[PDB]
């Protein structure tokens, strides 16, 4: 079983190693701070089932902040398209440093 | 990669020194083992100690003093335990 | 006594015990914590101006805010 | 795996035949490879040719049982023209047990395998016919 | 220009090591009542040139190996450590300014322990293996001590950049706020260089020899940066380089001078002495150099 | 997806198969356990660095020191087995049959 | 000497793991794990990596493989390569060659994932005001917030000491 | 002052890079020209491939990996 | 889904202060004294909205303030300001304790001839009020509403209804 | 062995298991499992025979690779959505690796190859403490992370562990192997109902721990390895015989006796779902693993084997073993039948 002496004694000795956005020793954020704050406020007073079926949009926004999967997919598609059209030869590219 | 350039130059010049030096002229005891593991465990406790000079600028100084003295005190208790209990004798 | 028996151990215990005790009788630990707190790493972030509060001074020359003066004077 | 057992049960039974026997041979090859993998892990054949021989024997026998089960499944379903009974797969399990006893070349094992494999195959088709879920609801 | 910098660092190391051989032979000769080597030219600089090129000429040890590649792989590692360990050392401007260099120092000392152990395994039959095993033990027992002491002496300065060290040495020498800690550190440098008064009683002997003496000059330069020295006014680096060279030379002469007149220790006396006398004393100095900067209102400006 | 993570996960599978299949010496098994440890260390450290997960950046060094003292216990057990026997093979352990 | 140096050092890393997962004599195994640890240090220092990758170097390449080679030297002999060892090394090189070939000349390689295949200059910081090398101040916690963690870690190491002496004949 | 120059420079790369994208992707179906993948109407910090994307190697290696192994 | 709203190239043309770094570092404190009063408008804009492409008018304002300040220090004393920053330039990373006598010289120039007392330590700190013209924003984390509250179970509890209501062991 | 050192090692076992119970961080759970291993290694090799040495070697290898595969699962969890909260996981692959790690931690059918070998060459006290705390420590973790597990994992391991602890078990007269195969069968039972109502799992954990404590206390009362030694215990004392009768029948689970209560409630809150064929299969195998209990009872207290003299000598000495707590655990373990609505004492 899981017990709750952590809450019972009033010593929150283990809740600070836990998430981001708990106060760092110098007040700096992580890379996805605000996404976490809105996601935690979305799924706080929630029985973890309408958390699964209701906070899905902001959770996907947080996941794609954390890993940046499909944004890299879009950038990689741009790179492959740029490579094949410079292989073609149309507009010897002025996207680098000059016209 | 700048220190990798230095490492590459030192490594290549050392291999040049060695290969031009070579192409040219032509049971056990438990007492051996206790000192190494004692090194290993006290070295890991050194690894726990050594971010202390990183930490000394915070707004919680008495607690840092207390837990730093607790770490060296635990290390001293381990030392004195294997000292008194014939851990390093001959 | 044991000062003749194992002397470097007794000296180690003595300097150990004074290192334990000596921060209790110390007139400088509050000075240490004020020095350590009064050094900012991040930007000192401003705030939305006033609810007509007699704090948070507008010019950085104004001494109404909490400053440091024991720094310059040792 | 779920994909090929789903391919086996997706066929109306019914007659869409010899795909049933191909799927049953795939089931037999997979199960033979499973049990032969445990056996070659837990025996150390020495030589390795004996290990390949034992794995080939296990895969071959399990594929043969699957093939004969599917063949008499298809034949009984075409002949009786009543695709709802479990009696046709009772015949199926007994035929598979008899040919298991044939490929191990003893007859009492074939008789007991006829009985038990017929009962289990009738129960499998019968539970698919009524509808008994795999392993769980898992709700309450 | 950067490869020119690297070659101007690692070309004078051969000059330094060979002239250190003549200097140690002459200084032992005058601690004793001996002149010479001075028949081989004027005072014998061509004498280290001559015996170095002689040992290159002389026919190598026949194998008698186990994994030829491993047998060549150990001394190549020893000499590339001896080359790659003068990169972050500041005489006034070091080759690479780092965020941290002293942990790199201790790590490459542990790689020297690797060199000793690999040569000991790949060498020969069992007796030399036992001897090199005791050598690895008496080498590894001090990297506790030297890292502990180096940590406690940089704790007065807070940062690892070591140019902050050459800044913070401007007012007083660091020998004055920590003399016993520096003394024990110097004994640990005698341990790491593996010389008398500590016992060690191969191929190529010249390469192991080279690694030894470059390790000695490395520890002397790191000592001279670490505990003493003087200021450095910019746009004149010759002044600090002169004072640094003179202090490092006096300390290396003192090092060989301490070697010159003491018998080798018993091995169990060596381990006994190290553990039961340096290790509680290092802990005492560490806890006092922790609790003291929080006392005296002086915690360093670790930027 | 920060492509290097694929290679370090494949390296984890390399070290895990090296931990599981092992022919003669227990020391190779224990050293591949150490390699698996290094793999988890490096993978989690690159993740925490690129996340700027700066509050709880303790995971690399503390995972390291714990599984290092695990490897110390493994060394002592291998020394005990090699002390009560001649060698430390996987064989000469077939006593106490299941 | 170019952009994909993190990927190339990862190739040498997985080659080193194969090179001692082929089960050689354990001193060759210690050599392989030392080479693998050095190039893993190279990878994490390429991510920078300012403290932790130089920190592992003292522990594994400073304190662990020393005792592994020590115990190789004192316990096992292995006194004289083989078919099985070098054959597994060949098949491991073949599997790495196949995976990296399909990373190179295709879009993505999937074990069950979608590994977006190109070298990682992405992602990285957009030049922030770091000013303290965030690893450094992160690990410069554990003494203000770290009450429980360092206590149970040191306690575990102390119990490790008494365990080692008991099994090696306590007291 | 450094902050203002930094903000103008990253918005400069955003504007020019989306102009480049709007020039370059008029063949593929779909493709709104400047969608964030995210849902909320907030300025997210870009990912150094939105800033230093398709710059062909030199500037991105001297920009991302500069301090990491510069001395 | 949604596309970004980038600013134009018409707002991306401010006379940029294309000055070098050591002169800008040495000219920092009195730039904190005379100017840097209306750029905490920009700082409060940046910390009340996490969105540049919006606070760029105040970026143009701090750009013109810094250029005006360097114009004013360019026209009057000192020209040995050039000597002061080239005294501090070639000293590695620019410690301010390096060229201290010429720092006193530049301070005496600007004090006896223009004014502008140097900010004593620690007056580039000490959290400072700022009023603006724009009203402070609300919910810049552009999100939806908090979807459902849990009905909080309260009320004084009845005893058990007919016991355990299991098979048996009633009451 | 020093008694102070044994009190310290018991303190560290309790510390590690309480850290596994109490923490909310993943590193702390891994530390608790590792410290449990490190402390439980010198309880084994309490003597210095090579049997305990090889047993501890096998146990250390399997336990350490389980610990590191658990750490692999956690680092996968932070490769995906990353926070150190013991909650729903965020990968079927990570949950798969994690449940297979815990299945190695505590006695499961693909992973049970170390359990009879680790129990055979050790004394009784080490076997008792390893069964109790090494089957208590992962159950808290599984009780925590149940809401993100593919059910086929848990159910396959449960079914196969019940039938392996059944079928393997008809062949050994080594009593430690008998109790180990019983442990495998009961851990399959106690893992089976994890995703339906875990109150049954924890109540079954309580009942199993008390039963195994009674059984091993009865074996520690008179040192036996085989059944013939139990027949000599029949000759020397009669009350141990009726205790072996009652405790073996309560391991068998018969409805007048308290060992039936964990089976019956499992069948209840399993068949309130659409699972019926799986309960009747599990309870047929529960009929299967009673047979070696029953032939053990036939060997001990009901038929009688021929005895050897010097039992005549042992008559002149009354019994002088200390029991830790035998009779309280016995009547708590066997007469607990009308206290079924002490089910709801747990949650």
């Amino acid at each position: 079983p899981f017990f709750d002496v952590q809450k019972k004694l009033g010593v929150d000795l283990d809740h600070w190693m836990t998430i981001q956005s708990a106060e760092q020793p110098h007040r700096i954020p992580a890379r996805c701070h605000a996404f976490e704050k809105e996601w935690i406020e979305c799924a706080h007073g929630i029985g973890s089932i309408r958390a699964e079926k209701e906070c899905k949009i902001e959770f996907e926004d947080f996941r794609e902040c954390l890993l940046r999967q499909k944004t890299m997919k879009r950038l990689n598609a741009i790179k492959r398209q740029r490579d094949k059209l410079i292989k073609e030869g149309k507009y010897t590219p002025p996207p680098h440093h000059s016209g | 990669m700048n220190l990798m350039i230095t490492l590459l130059t030192n490594f290549t010049l050392a291999t040049l020194l060695v290969t031009i030096a070579f192409w040219l002229p032509q049971p056990f005891s438990m007492k051996f083992f206790l000192v190494a593991i004692t090194f290993l465990l006290f070295d890991l406790e050194i690894a726990l100690l050594l971010p202390l000079p990183w930490a000394s600028q915070t707004t919680n100084l008495n607690t840092m003093l207390t837990m730093a003295l607790l770490l060296i005190f635990l290390l001293a208790v381990s030392l004195a335990y294997e000292w008194t209990q014939k851990g390093l004798e001959w | 006594n044991v000062w003749a028996k194992e002397p470097v151990l007794v000296a180690s215990f003595a300097i150990a015990g004074l290192a334990v005790i000596l921060p209790t009788l110390s007139p400088y630990t509050k000075y240490s914590l004020m020095i350590n707190r009064a050094t900012p790493y991040n930007y000192p972030v401003p705030l939305r101006d006033d609810g007509n509060m007699p704090d948070v001074p507008s010019h950085p020359q104004d001494p109404q805010g909490p400053s440091l003066e024991w720094l310059k004077r040792l | 795996a779920k994909t090929l057992l789903h391919q086996y049960w997706d066929i109306p039974e019914g007659t869409e035949c010899h795909r049933k026997t191909y799927a049953a041979t795939s089931i037999g090859g997979a199960s033979g490879l499973v049990v032969s993998a445990y056996s070659v892990a837990l025996k150390t054949p020495t030589s390795f040719l004996e290990g390949v021989a034992r794995t080939g024997r296990y895969t071959f026998t399990a594929a043969a049982i699957g093939a004969i089960f599917g063949l008499t499944s298809c034949i009984s379903a075409q002949v009786r023209e009543k695709p709802d009974d479990p009696l046709n797969y009772l015949i199926g399990g007994c035929a598979g047990g008899l040919t298991l006893g044939a490929r191990t070349r003893s007859y009492g094992i074939g008789a007991a395998a006829c009985a038990y494999m017929g009962l289990t195959a009738a129960l499998v088709k019968m539970g698919q016919l009524e509808g008994w879920k795999v392993f769980a609801e898992p709700k309450v | 220009m950067f490869m020119i910098n690297v070659l101007t660092l690692i070309i004078p190391i051969l000059l330094a090591v060979a002239f250190l051989t003549l200097v140690e032979r002459k200084v032992l000769g005058y601690m004793q009542f001996r002149k010479g080597p001075n028949v081989v030219g004027p005072y014998g600089l061509l004498q280290p040139i001559a015996d170095a090129i002689k040992l290159f000429i002389k026919e190598p040890l026949r194998p008698a190996t186990s994994s030829i590649s491993m047998f060549i792989l150990a001394p190549i590692l020893a000499l590339t450590l001896a080359l790659t360990m003068w990169i972050p050392l500041p005489m006034p401007y070091p080759l690479i300014n780092m965020n941290l260099g002293v942990l790199f120092m201790l790590a490459m000392s542990s790689l020297a322990v690797y060199s000793i152990l690999w040569s000991g395994w790949a060498s020969n039959s069992k007796y030399a293996l036992i001897g090199a095993l005791r050598a690895v033990a008496q080498t590894i027992s001090y990297e506790v001590t030297l890292a502990i002491i180096l940590l406690s002496v940089l704790l007065m300065n807070g940062s690892f950049t070591l140019s902050t060290l050459i800044i913070t040495q401007e007012q007083v020498w660091l020998i004055f706020p920590a003399w016993p800690l520096a003394m024990m550190w110097f004994i640990s440098t005698l341990a790491e260089t593996n010389r008398a008064p500590f016992d060690l009683t191969a191929g190529p002997f010249a390469l192991f020899f080279m690694a030894e003496y470059a390790n000695i000059i490395m520890m002397n330069i790191f000592t001279t940066t670490l505990f003493l020295g003087a200021f450095h006014n910019p746009y004149m680096p010759e002044l600090y380089t002169i004072n640094f060279t003179i202090k490092s030379l006096l300390l290396s002469i003192t090092f060989l001078w301490i070697r010159a007149s003491y018998p080798r220790f018993r091995y169990d006396q060596l381990m006994h002495l190290l553990w039961k006398n340096f290790l509680p004393l290092t802990l005492a100095l560490c806890m006092w150099h922790v609790s003291l900067p929080i006392l005296l209102s002086s915690i360093p400006p670790q930027t | 997806m920060s492509l290097v993570y694929m290679n370090i996960m494949m390296a984890f599978t390399v070290s895990l198969t090296g931990l599981l299949m092992y022919r003669s010496h227990l020391m190779s098994s224990l050293l591949c356990l150490e390699g698996m440890m290094l793999s988890l260390f490096i993978l989690a450290t690159l993740m925490i660095l690129n996340s700027h997960f700066t509050l709880a950046s303790m995971m690399p060094i503390i995972l390291l020191v714990f599984a290092a003292c695990e490897a110390a216990l493994g060394l002592s057990l291998l020394v005990m087995v090699s002390n009560t026997y001649g060698t430390d093979y996987v064989q000469n352990l077939n006593l106490l049959q299941c | 000497m170019m952009t994909y140096i993190v990927f190339i050092l990862s190739i040498i890393f997985v080659m080193g793991f194969v090179g001692f997962s082929s089960k050689p004599s354990p001193i060759y195994g210690g050599l392989g794990l030392i080479v693998s640890g050095g190039v893993g240090c190279g990878i994490v220092l390429n991510f920078g990596g300012s403290f932790l990758g130089l920190m592992v170097f003292l522990i594994y390449l400073g304190g662990m493989m020393v005792v592994f080679g020590y115990t190789t030297a004192m316990a096992t002999e292995q006194y004289p390569s083989n078919k099985v060892v070098l054959g597994t090394f060949i098949t491991g090189l073949l599997m790495e060659f196949l995976m990296v070939y399909y990373v190179l000349k295709d879009k993505e390689v999937e074990i069950v994932f979608k590994f977006n295949g190109m070298g990682d200059w992405v992602i990285y910081d957009t030049g922030d005001s770091g000013f303290f090398s965030e690893e450094a101040m992160g690990i410069a916690a554990l003494y203000s917030y770290g009450t429980w963690l360092v206590i149970v870690t040191g306690w575990s190491l102390l119990i490790g000491v008494v365990v080692i002496m008991e099994i090696t004949r306590g007291n | 002052l450094l902050q203002a120059e930094k903000d103008r420079r990253v918005l400069q790369m955003l504007r020019e890079n989306l102009e480049e994208e709007a020039t370059i992707m008029k063949d593929v179906p779909g493709w709104k020209v400047g969608e964030s993948v995210f849902h909320t109407t907030r300025w997210v910090t870009p990912m150094m491939g939105e800033l230093y994307g398709l710059r062909t190697g030199e500037e991105i290696l001297s920009s991302t990996y500069g301090f990491i192994w510069y001395t | 889904p949604g596309i970004v709203e980038l600013p134009s190239l018409e707002d991306l043309k401010v006379q940029e202060v294309k000055v070098s770094s050591s002169v800008l570092k040495a000219a920092a404190h009195h730039y904190g004294a005379q100017c840097d009063k209306p750029n905490k408008e920009f700082m409060l804009c940046r910390w009340e909205e996490k969105d540049p492409r919006r606070c760029l008018e105040e970026g143009k304002l701090v750009n013109q303030c810094a250029l005006e300040f360097f114009r004013q220090i360019k026209r009057h004393c000192a020209e040995p300001f050039t000597e002061y920053w080239t005294c501090i330039d070639y000293s590695g990373l620019q410690l301010f304790r390096r060229c201290r006598k010429e720092q006193a010289q530049f301070d005496k120039c600007v004090l006896d001839k223009l004014g502008w007392v140097r900010p004593d330590l620690g007056e580039l700190s000490k959290v400072t009020k700022v009023k603006t013209d724009r009203p402070l924003p609300e919910n810049p984390y552009h999100s939806r509403a908090r979807p459902e509250p849990n009905p909080e179970v309260e009320g004084d509890l009845k005893p058990a209804r007919h016991g355990s209501r299991l098979f048996f062991w009633t009451m | 062995m020093n008694p102070i050192i044994l009190i310290i090692i018991l303190m560290t076992v309790m510390l590690g298991t309480i850290i596994v119970m109490i923490s909310t961080h993943w590193l702390l759970i891994w530390i608790g499992f590792e410290m449990n291993m490190l402390a439980i290694i010198p309880i084994m090799m309490k003597k210095h025979n090579p049997r305990a040495t090889e047993a501890s070697t096998k146990y250390f290898l399997t336990q350490s690779t389980a610990s590191m595969l658990l750490m692999m699962a956690i680092i996968i969890n932070l490769m995906f959505s990353g926070q150190w909260t013991v909650m729903k996981l965020f990968n079927p692959m990570a949950s798969m690796l994690m449940t297979m790690a815990l299945a190695m931690k505590l006695g499961m059918a693909p992973f049970h190859f170390w359990v009879p070998e680790v129990t055979q060459g050790i004394p009784l006290s080490s076997g008792l403490i390893l069964l109790t705390w090494q089957k208590l420590a992962p159950m808290s973790v599984l009780y925590q992370i149940l809401p993100s597990i593919n059910l086929d994992l848990i159910l396959t391991l449960s079914i196969l562990s019940i039938t392996i602890g059944g079928w393997g078990g008809l062949n050994q007269t080594q009593l430690r192997k008998i109790m180990a195969y019983s442990s495998i069968a009961h851990m399959g039972w106690m893992t089976a109902v994890l995703l339906y109502n875990p109150t049954m799992t924890l109540l079954n954990l309580i009942i199993y721990i008390i039963m195994t404590s009674t059984m091993f206390t009865l074996f520690m009362a008179n040192s036996t390895t085989t059944t013939l030694s139990l027949s000599h215990t029949w000759n020397k004392a009669p009350i141990m015989t009726i205790l072996v009768l009652i405790t073996l029948l309560s391991m068998g689970g018969l409805p007048p006796l308290s060992g039936f209560m964990p089976k019956w409630m499992i069948i209840q809150e399993m068949t309130k779902n659409d699972s019926i064929i799986l309960p009747t299969l599990m309870a047929i195998t529960a009929l299967l693993n009673l047979y070696f209990y029953m032939r053990l009872t036939y060997s001990t207290a009901l038929t009688m084997f021929p005895s050897t003299n010097n039992m005549k000598m042992k008559w002149q000495f009354p019994t002088t073993k200390r029991m830790t707590l035998l009779p309280t655990m016995t009547v708590l373990s066997t007469m607990l039948l009308p206290l079924t609505p002490i089910l709801s004492i747990l949650e």
